[PDB]
RNA sequence: GUCUACGGCCAUACCACCCUGAACGCGCCCGAUCUCGUCUGAUCUCGGAAGCUAAGCAGGGUCGGGCCUGGUUAGUACUUGGAUGGGAGACCGCCUGGGAAUACCGGGUGCUGUAGGCU
RNA sequence: GGGGAGUUUGACUGGGGCGGUACACCUGUCAAACGGUAACGCAGGUGUCCUAAGGCGAGCUCAGGGAGGACAGAAACCUCCCGUGGAGCAGAAGGGCAAAAGCUCGCUUGAUCUUGAUUUUCAGUACGAAUACAGACCGUGAAAGCGGGGCCUCACGAUCCUUCUGACCUUUUGGGUUUUAAGCAGGAGGUGUCAGAAAAGUUACCACAGGGAUAACUGGCUUGUGGCGGCCAAGCGUUCAUAGCGACGUCGCUUUUUGAUCCUUCGAUGUCGGCUCUUCCUAUCAUUGUGAAGCAGAAUUCGCCAAGCGUUGGAUUGUUC
RNA sequence: CUGUUUAAUUAAAACAAAGCAUCGCGAAGGCCCGCGGCGGGUGUUGACGCGAUGUGAUUUCUGCCCAGUGCUCUGAAUGUCAAAGUGAAGAAAUUCAAUGAAGCGCGGGUAAACGGCGGGAGUAACUAUGACUCUCUUAAGGUAGCCAAAUGCCUCGUCAU
RNA sequence: AAAUGGAUGGCGCUGGAGCGUCGGGCCCAUACCCGGCCGUCGCCGGCCUACGCCGCGACGAGUAGGAGGGCCGCUGCGGU
RNA sequence: UAUAGGGGCGAAAGACUAAUCGAACCAUCUAGUAGCUGGUUCCCUCCGAAGUUUCCCUCAGGAUAGCUGGCGCUCUCGCCCACGCAGUUUUAUCCGGUAAAGCGAAUGAUUAGAGGUCUUGGGGCCGAAACGAUCUCAACCUAUUCUCAAACUUUAAAUGGGUAAGAAGCCCGGCUCGCUGGCGUGGAGCCGGGGUGGAAUGCGAGUGCCUAGUGGGCCACUUUUGGUAAGCAGAACUGGC
């Protein structure tokens, strides 16, 4: 009882009925697969930022506000 | 039944061009690749360490990871049903920059320069592109020379 | 294949490359009261008859060769198993082959 | 042997004899030049051509029969050693046959019916020359009649044409007698060598 | 107008032959005691500076061979879409668009990135 | 211990069986210049080998050819020259490689540990294979660097059970010690029908549910084969191609043979031959009227309009023949 | 031969038959029935008997093979070998060791037990075919008979009627 | 040259009712345009059963299958 | 009168055993199981397919994905400018090895002629024989010449594949790093104020859950594999039943 083996007929119609839209592009996609050393350095820079940010950046903001 | 394989059917795709065999040129190594730049993929046969799959040949994608001898590229591979954003780790031997992004950057620089320069003069410059418009009415010239008559040649075997 | 009898390899216990001694691995005999043999015996006992199946249709010709690496450092006695690809003929210790030899038959 | 009706058109890709056939019967034709091969280029001025009008296949046996007919007519029309014929078409496409049940339904119907090679044919395109004959200036009607006789033996539909070229060379007949006088064409047996101007000066010093 | 050291493009810059090279530089070249290695100081290594552009090398030339580019081949072979177009078929023509290569001919044959010595 | 009882008799398949594995995995074409794409489509392979044929560093350049040297001869060894891969890289092919991935030399096991993410068939599940990292210990070179197997594309295996390795680990049930057992992680013992049941044959004494998804009848599509014609004309025909044939080639009709496919028929179309009987077809055996011969007559051979009329009696064979 | 056979598609060449052979058994036995008993059939029986097979009037013939598959017999010289029993180690579970009943393996016999019975080369004063001979094989190579048979594909074999 | 008598569809057609190139008219589909009516959807409008009453526009085929409405229908029970 | 159902009986046909015998009849398990046939009941309205991927002792089936429907939910227009999307085009940008073409270019096949001969082999000539000399053929080389390659290729189309055409972007200043490091070097992260009109056309989009049916297809223009061919078997895009 030989039958049909494999065809791709009437497949593009099934695909285009729902759509072949591109994947959802969003900001801050992901951080997976990134170098572990680079990720560790980024975490350290993010967690040590508020130590010196809230003072020197505030002083510079006051200075630029006095400038303009 | 078609003998699916990792390098099936790349006899002419992964081969080096004619009169271009030998060691790799050193200019392709000194190129800088940062995160977020749009690059292209072209499989090279000189090295076989980090070559991509035959389905990503000629594909353009952005870089999301950088390492010592390779780069991570997010490629939009169209599977039968939809498109998947796949992360691929390929060495720098098979990657080159995309001039489309460079042309776009040059165009946006020209635009933000032209507008900044014309704001003072008050001239509303048309920096937005357009399609090729139909040519306007022009005046040809014959300078007294009569147009040459064209006649179809008789058939000859 | 041919393998060396002694090779300095990373030791899991002390965390350092120590000279281990390579020997052949022999599958130990399955002793009784192993919680699988007891269950098998209790299942076979009775009038049922061959509760568990016996494997037929053997296809694999040879097995995978594994080596027992034992660390020679005193008061360490670290033992490990190292597997290699399948092979028909395996030889534990022999002379090294050379080039420009006297292979004349 | 199967008739020529079933091996007329071009239905399959070229299947030449190579390392993948590993078996093929020998062709029917063995010789392509039948006139005087040692003739010079100034011996036979004109030349005819059998140009095919249909894109089909020509069998080597048909080529053999047609060239035998042409030679038999020519050696009687203008005598032996007075012409030069050439079958330009060469057979390389190998047609395969599938012998059917060596007569009973015991054997397989179409299971593994790739078949074995049967013979060799020649693929001809529209406008491709099959045969070409060179003779003297007065044997025009004789060449035309020989090509007409070969037409009745070749299948399909092919016409006759007397080319403006000089013999077998790619040069015209009008620009040949004046270009061979001065050093621009060198006759070498049945062919002519065209000497270009972009060569070393020693080749020009050797002449003149 | 040139070379050396390090390099990008990787024959417009490779191959064979023939001419020129002033002042630096490259090299040829002279010698094995120490560093070093072979049968051999030929090659690789520490000592040079008696001669040389003979060679490499750098330029120029060949109605030179290759390489690049441009005409010819040619709107030709092909090809997207169309017809109730032709033909018995094989195949072909038309409309709307894109458009190849070999013969043949003509032109070129290195340009530059950093440090340095000369006329 | 078939005396008796239970159960099984792989799948694909131009019907089924036999044949073969297209059932697991690769190379080139098929494949229509992204990827993908079938047939019992083509041309081939694999279930291994390597303590080096892995890694590093250095040196050298291969196959072949040209001209010479005592035995030396086509091929022994030495020297010079040409030598862009025409050799070699373990094995089937494709790609790739020249101070190299090829040969030689010296040290070496990175062919060792560990957690993730990613690529490949993909349902984007697993196995296998592979990529780039990261964390410790080492190899190598002076060093930049390379190496966590073979230059790349295949060379291999779930659950349960068994065995081995490690914690100076967890539980062994009212509380302690010990043997033992169970428990965590990773290596092996196999499912080649290779995402993995433990399996012989016959039934013409056969039964059941179904199938025209699937053979043995007919009919239908093509005519390879069979039969029947045409064209060319090398030759036979004492002479002479075509009175009569006509090779080498080539173009057509037929379903009165066989074969190819399985479209209707499986809740049945009663499947060989013979006897009796009707009608039709013409590619005419004879008869009516004709043309041509190598037609003296007679007897013959080749065609034309031509199916109106006939085309028998028996021996053996079920026989068509 | 007489006889019997598929009631309701077969009457036979089938079955049966006397005859011819072979096997087991001397009764605490041979062949069988039986869930059970020293329960039952042969057996109110005893080798001229019982039980199990093959061939199938009379005559003459009963060829050769025990290699294989079956049957049977032998010696604790001899290999494998379960429970149970013995010794040892261990605190014990447990482990090891010594010995080892039938059977299997080894050897002999048996084919009126199942069965089988090949293939090359040189040799006659017309030549061939072939008297005769050499050689591989396994256990032996179709002897006496008979035939295109109810057994022969080629085959509608060849010759005579 | 093929077997029941028979197929440009038939009758028939030859200054065409045949072939090739064409012109002006004409014939009709559930297609197009205009208009009425029914339903769905969207937008809605109003402080007239709000689960009701209106307005505009665009669309309506369909096996297997999935939903919504029924003031369609049969039986029995609690209210009316 | 004795033998009663895996039993009896059988001069053996697997025949007979109450019209049933290659395993009787009666009742129960039992409404045994069936991937297999047949059937499956009222109206209207709306939406509306698949015969395809992978796996299975899988091929008359099932699971998975895909196609479909329902329930929603989150926003956007409606009073010089939109978020976003597209079976499409335009502009830049690479990717490829088909059609075609070539082999007086690599590899493998391939017909014939012309010249030169270093050597090799076969013939004829001078003549004790002799690379002492000569004519010719085969072989080799050179420059041409005819015809081909789905598993050849220098070159190389059309069609076609991916990306980009902005506010998720650019310019400026300052902080953090245990990452790297001559250097306040490089690279990432964060903060702060200033500047939207960025190719054409068309359109409202995004997302969650549940889910039936399907899992035998066929035909056509064109490109194609096996076959002589088939209303034959097997593929790619599109359309149709
Ligand atoms: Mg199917
Ligand atoms: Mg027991
Ligand atoms: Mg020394
Ligand atoms: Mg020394
Ligand atoms: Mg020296
Ligand atoms: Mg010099
Ligand atoms: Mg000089
Ligand atoms: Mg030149
Ligand atoms: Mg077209
Ligand atoms: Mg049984
Ligand atoms: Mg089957
Ligand atoms: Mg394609
Ligand atoms: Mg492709
Ligand atoms: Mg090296
Ligand atoms: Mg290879
Ligand atoms: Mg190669
Ligand atoms: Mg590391
Ligand atoms: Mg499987
Ligand atoms: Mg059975
Ligand atoms: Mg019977
Ligand atoms: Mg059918
Ligand atoms: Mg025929
Ligand atoms: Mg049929
Ligand atoms: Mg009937
Ligand atoms: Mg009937
Ligand atoms: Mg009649
Ligand atoms: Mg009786
Ligand atoms: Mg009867
Ligand atoms: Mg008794
Ligand atoms: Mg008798
Ligand atoms: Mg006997
Ligand atoms: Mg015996
Ligand atoms: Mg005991
Ligand atoms: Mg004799
Ligand atoms: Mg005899
Ligand atoms: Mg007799
Ligand atoms: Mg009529
Ligand atoms: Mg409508
Ligand atoms: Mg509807
Ligand atoms: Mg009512
Ligand atoms: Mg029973
Ligand atoms: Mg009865
Ligand atoms: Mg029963
Ligand atoms: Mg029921
Ligand atoms: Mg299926
Ligand atoms: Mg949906
Ligand atoms: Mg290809
Ligand atoms: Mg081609
Ligand atoms: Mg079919
Ligand atoms: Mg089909
Ligand atoms: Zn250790």
């Amino acid at each position: 009882a030989k039958s049909k083996n494999h065809t791709t007929h009437n497949q593009s119609r099934k695909w285009h009925r729902n759509g072949i839209k591109k994947p959802r592009s969003q900001r801050y996609e992901s951080l997976k697969g990134v170098d572990p050393k680079f990720l560790r350095n980024m975490r350290f820079a993010k967690k040590h930022n508020k130590k010196g940010l809230k003072k020197m950046q505030a002083n510079n903001a006051k200075a630029v506000s006095a400038r303009a | 039944t078609n003998t699916k394989g990792k390098r099936r059917g790349t006899r002419y795709m992964f081969s080096r061009p004619f009169r271009k065999h030998g060691v790799v040129p050193l200019a392709t190594y000194m190129r800088i690749y940062k995160k977020g730049d749009i690059v292209d993929i072209k499989g090279m046969g000189t090295v076989q360490k980090g070559m991509p799959h035959k389905c990503y040949h000629g594909k353009t994608g952005r870089v999301y990871n950088v390492t010592q001898h390779a780069v991570g590229i997010i490629v939009n591979k169209q599977v039968k049903g939809k498109i998947l954003a796949k992360r691929i780790n390929v060495r720098i031997e098979h990657i080159k920059h995309s001039k489309s992004r460079d042309s776009f950057l040059k165009r946006v620089k020209e635009n933000d320069q032209k507008k900044k320069e014309a704001k003072e003069k008050g001239t509303w410059v048309q920096l937005k592109r357009h399609a090729a418009p139909p040519r306007e009415a022009h005046f040809v010239r014959t300078n007294g020379k009569e147009p040459e008559l064209l006649e179809p040649i008789p058939y000859e075997f | 294949v041919n393998v060396p009898k002694t090779r300095r390899t990373f030791c899991k216990k002390c965390g350092k490359h120590q000279p281990h001694k390579v020997t052949q691995y022999k599958k130990g005999k399955d002793s009784l009261y192993a919680q699988g043999k007891r269950r098998y015996d209790r299942k076979q006992s009775g009038y049922g008859g061959q509760t568990k199946p016996i494997f037929r249709k053997k296809a694999k010709t040879t097995k995978k060769i594994v080596l027992r690496l034992e660390c020679v450092e005193p008061n360490c006695r670290s033992k490990r198993m190292l597997a290699i690809k399948r092979c028909k003929h395996f030889e534990l210790g022999g002379d090294k082959k050379r080039k420009g030899q006297v292979i004349q038959f | 042997r199967r008739p020529a009706r079933c091996y007329r058109y071009c239905k399959n890709k070229p299947y030449p004899k190579s390392r993948f056939c590993r078996g093929v019967p020998d062709a029917k034709i063995r010789i392509f030049d039948l006139g005087r091969k040692k003739a010079k280029v100034d011996e036979f001025p004109l030349c005819g051509h059998m140009v095919s009008d249909e894109y089909e296949q020509l069998s080597s046996e048909a080529l053999e029969a047609a060239r035998i007919c042409a030679n038999k007519y020519m050696v009687k029309s203008c005598g032996k050693d007075g012409f030069h014929i050439r079958v330009r078409l060469h057979p390389f496409h190998v047609i395969r046959i599938n012998k059917m049940l060596s007569a009973d339904r015991l054997q397989t119907g179409m299971r593994g019916a790739f078949g074995k090679p049967q013979g060799t044919v020649a693929r001809v395109h529209i406008g491709q020359v099959i045969m070409s004959i060179r003779t003297k200036l007065q044997n025009k009607e004789h060449v035309i009649e020989a090509l007409r006789r070969a037409k009745f033996k070749f299948p399909g539909r092919q016409k006759i044409h007397i080319s403006k070229k000089w013999g077998f060379t790619k040069f015209n007949a009008d620009e040949f007698e004046d270009m061979v006088a001065e050093k621009r064409l060198i006759p070498d047996g049945c062919g002519v060598k065209y000497i270009p101007n972009r060569g070393p000066l020693d080749k020009w010093r050797a002449l003149h």
